[PDB]
RNA sequence: CGGCCCCCUGGACGAAGACUGACGCUCAGGUGCGAAAGCGUGGGGAGCAAACAGGAUUAGAUACCCUGGUAGUCCACGCCGUAAACGAUGUCGACUUGGAGGUUGUGCCCUUGAGGCGUGGCUUCCGGAGCUAACGCGUUAAGUCGACCGCCUGGGGAGUAC
C-alpha cells in the first residue's frame, strides 16, 4: 500500500480543507501516487498478475474520477492534470 | 440495483398479504403514495400512512377478509423494459371488471373505470384483483 | 474450559516451555483441538509456538530422534 | 394484562435453575418410577434409586418435596437432571461449614484406602479421600474395630475434582486437568466415579475434575465379550474404578473395573 | 512408545502396558494407511462420508430414541 | 365459568419448548421467558368460555359428545370425566377411520357387544380353555379400544379433543365429516383443523383435569336443560 | 492454494465515525486468467510411470497381476486454451415460514464460569410455503419480481466435412 503519512501529505496538498479527504482531485492524486509507487515493483516483478489486477483497478478508478471531473468542471480538471503531469 | 419501485411495492404487498402480515412498509414516493390512495379508494387496503422527512417511509396496512387476503392478485403491466400505454377506447377490464387496473393519466393516477368515465387513456401501471 | 481464555493471555509464548509441555505428547505430537478443550483461536497460536520452539531445539520434534 | 407479564417475572423470581428450591411434590409413585412437578414444563421420570435411604426402602410418600436439578432442557417430552445430585450441594454446604469454625463434625468411619486414603461415608453417600486424611498420625484404623465410629476431621480435599480425605478417631486433636496429570497416576490408584453414558463399547465413568475415563468392555466383569455393559453395571452410579493407564497427551485415561 | 519395566513389575503387566502405549500412539493404523497410496479425492470422500454418517448417527438416532419401541 | 387464577394454579399458561412451536400459535402466545412459550390466558379464557357455551348448547339439543385423549397419562381422567356426564370417549388409541369408516367399526362394536353378552348374561360355562383365553383376549382388546362409544349408536354430534397434534387423525376425520371440533391446543400443535381452538396446556395433568371437569359440568347443565 | 522463516502484494470482513453525491448493473465485439496432459528451448532427474522388455495367467491376453522401465512428472522463459473447467444451477438487485450447526467478527452483560442477550459475513445439514415430469429445490431456491447477456428447436450423420 501507500504509507499513511504519504496519504496525509497528499491530502494536505490537494484537499481544500486538509480534513476533507474526499475531494475528487484528492482521490485522483492519491491514486496517482499509488500508481507511481507500484510502477517500480511491477518493473521488477512482471509476473505478479494478481496485484497487477488491482493496479489496473486503481488506474480505472482514477480515469473515472477524471471523467466525472471533466464534465463537472474543466478548469479544476486542467489544473489537476497539470499538477500531476497526467497526459490526459 | 433497484430498477422499479412500483414493482417493489407490489411485490411487498403481495408477500405481506401472503404471509398474514398486518402491514408492510417501504421507502415512500409520490406515485407510490397516489397508488396507495387509489387502493384505499377501492377498498383493497385499510389505510396507508407515510412517515419521515428526509427519506420518508410509507406504510400500508393490509386487509384480510374471512381470513384470506383481499388483494387476490396484483401484477404489473407496464415496466421499464417494456412500457404499456393505452387509449381510452383500449382500456382493459380486470377480472371482467370485478377487479381494477391502476392507470396514470395526464389527470393523475386512477383506476380504469374512472378513466373511462373521464374519457382519456394513459399508462396502465398494474392490474389488481 | 480453555486456560488461556480465563487467564486471558493476549498471545502464546514459544519461549515459555513448560506451559507448552503441558500440551504435548510423551512422543512430542501436538494434542487434538476437538478433544483438548482449548479454544480454536488460542489453539492455532499454541501450535505455532510449539513449532517455533521445536525449530529452536528447545522442544523435540519427536520422542525418538536424536 | 400486564398481570401476566408481572406474573411471569414473578414466577421467574420464585424459581432458579439448579436443584435448589425443594418444590416438586411427589404426585405419583409406582415401582420403579417416582415423579414430581417443580413448576417445570413436564414431570420427571425419577428412578426409585435416587430415593431410598441407606438400607434400600423408600422414604417419601405423596406430597413430599425434594428439589431435583436443571440446565438441561427437552429432547421431546420430559424434564430435570436427578434430585440426588441436589443432595451433593447440601453435602458441599456441610463440608464448607467447617471453614467458619475450622472443624466440620459428623461421624466418619473409614476402614480402607482404595487409592491411598481411607474411604469415608457421610449419611447415604460414601466418599474417598487421600491416604493421610483417614488418620491424624500414624495410628491406622486397621487395628481399630472394623468400620469404627469417630467423625471425619478433614485432611485434604482437591477442590475441583471431588476427593475428600477425612480424620478418624483422635477427638482431642484439633489446560487445567492435563498440566499436572500425575496425581491419580502411578499404576493403579482406585477412584470413586459416577458413570455417565454407556456407548455399547464403554461405560464412561469420569469424575476427577473435567476428565474422561472409559472402562470399555473388556474388563467390567470376569466375562469378556457377551457382556453388554448396560446389563452389568448401571446408569449414573459411583463405582470402584482406578486408572490402569494415563496418556496426558491424547487425553485418554483408560480406567478399569475388573480389579 | 518407549517403555521400561518398573522394579518388581510383572512381565505381563509390562507387555499389557506396551500394548496400551502402541495403542495410544495409534501406530499400527498409521502403518495401515501408509501401506498403499490413497488419492486426494478418495481421502476427501472417506472423510466427508464419515462426517455425513456422524451427523446421521448423532441426530436421527436420538430422534428415534425419543419414541419407545414397545 | 372457570377463573384465571384457577388456570394459573393449574399451570395452563405453560407451553412447549421454543424450538417446537407452530407459528400458527403466535396469536395465542404471550411471551417466552425460560425458553418456554407462555400462553396468553387473557386471550385464552374468552375462547374457553365460548366453547363451554357451545358445548352446553349442543348438550341441550341432545347432542352426542366424544372425549378424545390417549396421552396415557390422563386416559383415566378422560374416561372418568366422560362417565361423569355420561358421554362417550376414546381413552386409548385412535382407530383409522373409526368415524370415516364407521360402518365397519359398527360391525366391530356389535361383535364386542355379543362377546360381552356371552361373558355375563350367558353364564354358560364349559367352553374349552384355550378358546376361552382367546375370547377373553379379544374382549380385553375390544374393550380397551371400543369401550366408551359402544352405545353411541351412530356418529357423534361434536368432538372434544385433548392434544390436536397427537389426535390429528380424529381431527382430519371430523373435518371430512364436518363434526364440530373442540381441541385443547398447545403451542407446538396446529389450530387450522379446529373449529373451536383452546389455547392451553395439553401436557400437564392437573390442567387437563380442570378442562375436563369444566366441560363435564357444562354438559350436565345442557342435559338438565 | 497447506512443513518453518524473511521480502513485495492482492482482496474480504467487522467497528465506529468522516467524505462524494447516482458515479450504477450487464455486456456482443474486444482484453485478460485459465487443471491435467502436451509442445519448444535451456537445466534438472530421488520416487513414480505411458511407451518398451521380460514373467505370469488365459483359448488366446498387444490387459488386468509380478519384475524392470524410458519420456514426463521438478526448475527458468515461451506455446498450447481444452476437462464431469459440476452446484451438469450466467451475472446484479429486491422480497418471502423455521431448526440445527460450523467458522469469523463485533455490541452489551455481575465473564460472579468453560457463560447470558443481541448484531454483522461466509458456510454444512433438515425442512415449511411455494415451485417441479418426478426426483428434489427450498432466505446460498429450482419460490415471488425487475435489468443484461448467454444457449436450446427430434434422433443420428456431427461438434463431423469445406
Amino acid at each position: 500500500s501507500l504509507s499513511t503519512e504519504a496519504t496525509a501529505k497528499i491530502v494536505s496538498e490537494f484537499g481544500r480543507d486538509a480534513n476533507d479527504t474526499g475531494s475528487t482531485e484528492v482521490q485522483v492524486a492519491l491514486l496517482t501516487a499509488q500508481i507511481n509507487h507500484l510502477q517500480g515493483h511491477f518493473a521488477e516483478h512482471k509476473k505478479d498478475h494478481h496485484s497487477r489486477r488491482g493496479l489496473l483497478r486503481m488506474v480505472s478508478q482514477r480515469r473515472k474520477l477524471l471523467d466525472y471531473l471533466k464534465r463537472k468542471d474543466v478548469a479544476r480538471y486542467t489544473q489537476l492534470i497539470e499538477r500531476l503531469g497526467l497526459r490526459r | 440495483s433497484m430498477q422499479d419501485p412500483i414493482a417493489d411495492m407490489l411485490t411487498r404487498i403481495r408477500n405481506g398479504q401472503a404471509a398474514n402480515k398486518a402491514a408492510v412498509t417501504m421507502p415512500s414516493s409520490k406515485l407510490k403514495v397516489a397508488i396507495a390512495n387509489v387502493l384505499k379508494e377501492e377498498g383493497f387496503i385499510e389505510d396507508f400512512k407515510v412517515e419521515g422527512d428526509t427519506k420518508p417511509e410509507l406504510e400500508l396496512t393490509l386487509k384480510y377478509f374471512q381470513g384470506k387476503a383481499v388483494v387476490e392478485s396484483i401484477q404489473r403491466v407496464s415496466r421499464p423494459g417494456l412500457r404499456i400505454y393505452k387509449r381510452k377506447d383500449e382500456l382493459p377490464k380486470v377480472m371482467a371488471g370485478l377487479g381494477i387496473a391502476v392507470v396514470s393519466t395526464s389527470k393523475g393516477v386512477m383506476t380504469d373505470r374512472a378513466a373511462r368515465q373521464a374519457g382519456l387513456g394513459g399508462e396502465i401501471i398494474c392490474y389488481v384483483a | 474450559f480453555c486456560r488461556f481464555t480465563a487467564e486471558g493471555v493476549q498471545e502464546i509464548d514459544y519461549k515459555d516451555i513448560a506451559t507448552l509441555k503441558n500440551y504435548i505428547t510423551e512422543s512430542g505430537k501436538i494434542v487434538p483441538s476437538r478433544i483438548t478443550g482449548t479454544r480454536a483461536k488460542y489453539q492455532r497460536q499454541l501450535a505455532r509456538a510449539i513449532k517455533r520452539a521445536r525449530y529452536l531445539s528447545l522442544l523435540p520434534y519427536t520422542d525418538r530422534h536424536q | 394484562e400486564s398481570f401476566a407479564q408481572l406474573f411471569e417475572e414473578s414466577l421467574k423470581e420464585i424459581e432458579t435453575r439448579p436443584g435448589s428450591i425443594v418444590r416438586g411434590v411427589v404426585v405419583a409413585i409406582d415401582k420403579d418410577v417416582v415423579l414430581v412437578d417443580a413448576g417445570l414444563k413436564s414431570e420427571s421420570a425419577i428412578p426409585a434409586e435416587q430415593f431410598k435411604n441407606a438400607q434400600g426402602e423408600l422414604e417419601i410418600q405423596v406430597g413430599d418435596e425434594v428439589d431435583v436439578a436443571l440446565d438441561a432442557v427437552e429432547d421431546g417430552f420430559g424434564e430435570t437432571l436427578l434430585s440426588r445430585e441436589k443432595a451433593k450441594r447440601h453435602e458441599a454446604w456441610i463440608t464448607l461449614e467447617k471453614a467458619y469454625e475450622d472443624a466440620e463434625t459428623v461421624t466418619g468411619v473409614i476402614n480402607g484406602k482404595v487409592k491411598g486414603g481411607f474411604t469415608v461415608e457421610l449419611n447415604g453417600i460414601r466418599a474417598f479421600l487421600p491416604g493421610s486424611l483417614v488418620d491424624v498420625r500414624p495410628v491406622r484404623d486397621t487395628l481399630h474395630l472394623e468400620g469404627k465410629e469417630l467423625e471425619f476431621k478433614v485432611i485434604k480435599l482437591d477442590q475441583k475434582r471431588n476427593n475428600v480425605v477425612v480424620s478418624r478417631r483422635a477427638v482431642i486433636e484439633s489446560e487445567d486437568p492435563w498440566v499436572a496429570i500425575a496425581k491419580r497416576y502411578p499404576e493403579g490408584t482406585k477412584l470413586t466415579g459416577r458413570v455417565t453414558n454407556l456407548t455399547d463399547y464403554g461405560c464412561f465413568v469420569e469424575i476427577e475434575e473435567g476428565v474422561e475415563g472409559l472402562v470399555h468392555v473388556s474388563e467390567m466383569d470376569w466375562t469378556n465379550k457377551n457382556i453388554h455393559p448396560s446389563k452389568v453395571v448401571n446408569v449414573g452410579d459411583v463405582v470402584e474404578v482406578m486408572v490402569l493407564d494415563i496418556d496426558e497427551e491424547r487425553r485418554r485415561i483408560s480406567l478399569g473395573l475388573k480389579q | 512408545p518407549v517403555i521400561k519395566v518398573r522394579e518388581n513389575e510383572p512381565f505381563d503387566v509390562a507387555l499389557r502396558r506396551f500394548k496400551r502405549s502402541c495403542e495410544k500412539a495409534g501406530v499400527l493404523a498409521e502403518v495401515r494407511r501408509r501401506e498403499f497410496y490413497e488419492k486426494p479425492t478418495t481421502e476427501r470422500k472417506r472423510a466427508k462420508a464419515s462426517a455425513v454418517k456422524r451427523h446421521a448417527k448423532k441426530l436421527a438416532r436420538e430422534n428415534a430414541r425419543r419414541t419407545r419401541l414397545y | 365459568t372457570v377463573s384465571m387464577r384457577d388456570m394459573l394454579k393449574a399451570g395452563v399458561h405453560f407451553g412447549h419448548q421454543t424450538r417446537y412451536w407452530n407459528p400458527k400459535m403466535k396469536p395465542f402466545i404471550f411471551g417466552a421467558r425460560n425458553k418456554v412459550h407462555i400462553i396468553n390466558l387473557e386471550k385464552t379464557v374468552p375462547m374457553f368460555n365460548e366453547a363451554l357455551a357451545e358445548l352446553n348448547k349442543i348438550a341441550s339439543r341432545k347432542g352426542k359428545i366424544l372425549f378424545v385423549g390417549t396421552k396415557r397419562a390422563a386416559s383415566e381422567a378422560v374416561k372418568d370425566a366422560a362417565l361423569s356426564c355420561d358421554q362417550f370417549f376414546v381413552n386409548h388409541r385412535w382407530l383409522g377411520g373409526m368415524l370415516t369408516n364407521w360402518k365397519t367399526v359398527r360391525q366391530s362394536i356389535k361383535r364386542l357387544k355379543d362377546l360381552e353378552t356371552q361373558s355375563q348374561d350367558g353364564t354358560f360355562d364349559k367352553l374349552t380353555k384355550k378358546e376361552a383365553l382367546m375370547r377373553t383376549r379379544e374382549l380385553e382388546k375390544l374393550e380397551n379400544s371400543l369401550g366408551g362409544i359402544k352405545d353411541m349408536g351412530g356418529l357423534p354430534d361434536a368432538l372434544f379433543v385433548i392434544d390436536a397434534d397427537h389426535e390429528h387423525i380424529a381431527i382430519k376425520e371430523a373435518n371430512n365429516l364436518g363434526i364440530p371440533v373442540f381441541a385443547i391446543v398447545d403451542t407446538n400443535s396446529d389450530p387450522d383443523g379446529v373449529d373451536f381452538v383452546i389455547p392451553g396446556n395439553d401436557d400437564a395433568i392437573r390442567a387437563v383435569t380442570l378442562y375436563l371437569g369444566a366441560v363435564a359440568a357444562t354438559v350436565r347443565e345442557g342435559r338438565s336443560q
